[PDB]
């Protein structure tokens, strides 16, 4: 997960990815929540 | 008194304000030294693209008079030559967003290409380096500018009047209005899910694309007095008739929620828009994620764009909330683009 | 308030270090003018190249008294590499203090050693008191931190609301005018023949509604008979009542003033009245106070009286108001009633 | 007479010849400061209103 928010820019490209926005939703969730709480403030 | 005096001379000073700030992470950890340049990123003020402005501070200021005084300037970067002039104030945030030290110069300065003028040695560095201070959040120096470039160079011989008739407004909506609450000898018969109104063909063509293709096809030859709508409840498509006519909704905020689906349902781009700007004025956390499921739904833009904003804003909370795993588990492409747009907001980290 | 951030993150680098020789008493030997260490790397593909060498001997003057340590840049092929080194000590037994650090740094260049000569007596350091000898063995660390300057961002935090487009009711019905989709009435004018809508004029212009709203629809609907107005001034009429805008009034105001009384218009009324109102020349205020007494203009008429009580002087001369007394005795009243107690009463 | 005032400005106590290419007035009217006090509600939108009669 810290692997795929560092690595976003170009891991959302990717075609594992679009696979696994509809085979999983809570990864892509997990995933959001990792960077929104566990990060963040960036200015805004 | 005496009022009116005929003349209404109003000549005006066009000022562009525009604001900029500056926030350089670990800023005393290394930051350079004698001299040197830590050039800013050239800005503009957002309308039209022609004046280009940028900050260039130096934690040691150039000079041994600036030594413990960091020597900050303002440069000119590009702009069809013209002598720009402006004033401008410099000023020092904190974490929680409030101003703590301000300077403003006192006179526009003139400016062109390559000039610069600004507060030279502005502030003592032993100031700003007192941690006690609290003007270092997390080893975090912000700075904030406003530039206020003033032209002038306009004027207006007011408007003589010379003339007393009264040409009484416009009332073109209010008669409308007249043809459909009165109802006026209508032509065509519109029924909502048991309610009977009777309303005309030519207005509704004119003012609702999805209309005019239901009318103009096929409902001529042989049922274009009666149409059904058996879609959207009688008690809003009310004020969907009363948008088609006069051209205003006055009681819109009370039920926004569904006139957005009734107005992108038919196409009316204007009234969508404005359903889109009486649901984004009362977002809140715990429904923006019922806000942004709506304007994907209901193909909204703006309003999608802007849920999508406060969303990435109010993260912290909103996962909390039921709305949120409603939207995981129902509409995963949404969190996808949720999470995309929050990516690009914090692309270099 | 917010238009433009630029954060520029200075690139900042950090990474560790550590040194232990087991037998420092007697870690001399060879008279100690320096250690050849064993270089070591980190980042990016450990492309910085470094090694810690110590001079624990007196190869100085002041030497023998204060012990040494010293950073030396083995390999890179930038010649700039400044960095920010802070030598210190991980605290084999309880010491985390002792470990003074520089601040400033150097540009270190490919195969230069810049570093400091002077760190801590010799005596003390080797006595046990102080608990510098931990089992015969000490530990050292430098956090080198590296930096670079090539950092910008853009910015907008654009401060944006959605904007609803302006009304667009007249514009939307002026074109149904154009295009006449779904007419439901003929007017009939001079040989041309408009089409139009009957709600629309039933609403604007009460006579219309008068000669419709009466069932007699076939009769009159499908061929109502205009017959007074001419074809230009007609087009225009259904403009204004169509879209509430009346685009080459001012040219027309006279015949376009007696259209809109015709059918009672009651704001193009006042529009033509304003086009004449502005118009009244020395020579032509008997043709404009005749056309609003005629079509029950009230302003223009006031207007018109006034204008004339104000250039009597001058109009009097002027054939049409000769005219205008020959076949008007009533308007020559007003005028004089209107100037009888106001505009004269002094004398 | 945005808000309420109708005094606080001079007169012209005397009739003066005008001529062409010249110009005429007064210059002891009011302190700066004072003007741009808004207690005095002299700056209503940061704007300065007039009311000539000549």
């Amino acid at each position: 997960v810290d692997f795929i928010n560092y690595h976003a820019s170009d891991v959302l490209e990717t075609s594992g990815w679009k696979s696994m926005v509809v085979s999983h939703p809570h990864l892509v969730a997990e995933a959001y929540r990792s960077l929104a709480s566990a990060q963040c403030p960036f200015l805004g | 008194s005496g009022p009116v005096a005929e003349s209404w001379c109003y000549t005006q000073i066009k000022v562009v304000k525009f604001s900029y700030m500056w926030t350089i992470n670990n800023f005393s950890f290394c930051r350079e030294k004698m001299g040197e340049v830590i050039k800013s990123s050239t800005f503009s003020s957002g309308a039209n693209d022609k004046l280009k402005w940028c900050l260039r501070v130096n934690p040691k200021g150039l000079d041994e008079e600036s030594k413990d005084y960091l020597s900050l300037y303002l440069l000119l970067v590009s702009c069809p030559k013209s002598e720009v002039r402006a004033k401008f104030k410099f000023s020092i945030l904190n974490a929680k967003g409030e101003e703590t030290k301000a300077m403003e110069s006192q006179r526009a300065y003139r400016f062109v290409q390559g000039k610069d003028w600004g507060f030279k040695k502005f502030i003592r560095r032993d100031f700003l380096l007192d941690e006690a201070n609290g003007l270092l959040p997390d080893d975090k120096l912000t700075l904030f500018c406003e530039v206020s470039v003033v032209q002038d160079s306009v004027n207006i011989s007011g408007q003589n009047t010379m003339n007393m008739v009264k040409v009484p407004e416009c009332r073109l909506a209010d008669e409308l209005g007249g043809l459909w609450e009165n109802s006026r000898f209508t032509d065509c018969c519109l029924c909502v899910a048991g309610q009977e109104f009777q309303a005309h063909k030519a207005i509704l063509a004119a003012r609702s694309p999805v209309f005019s293709a239901m009318f103009e096809h096929e409902m001529e030859e042989s049922k274009k007095n009666r149409v059904e709508i058996n879609d959207v409840e009688p008690e809003v498509f009310k004020e969907m008739m009363c948008f088609i006519y006069t051209g205003k909704a006055p009681n819109l905020d009370k039920m926004a929620d569904d006139l957005l689906a009734a107005a992108d349902k038919y196409a009316l781009e204007r009234l969508k828009v404005m359903c889109e700007d009486a649901l984004c004025s009362n977002l809140s956390v715990e429904n923006a994620a019922e806000i942004l499921i709506l304007a994907d739904l209901h193909s909204a833009d703006q309003l999608k764009t802007q849920a999508v904003d406060f969303i990435n804003y109010h993260a912290s909370d909103v996962l909390e909330t039921s709305g949120w795993k409603s939207m995981v588990v129902s509409h995963p492409h949404l969190v996808a683009e949720a999470y995309r747009s929050l990516a690009s907001a914090q692309c270099p980290f």
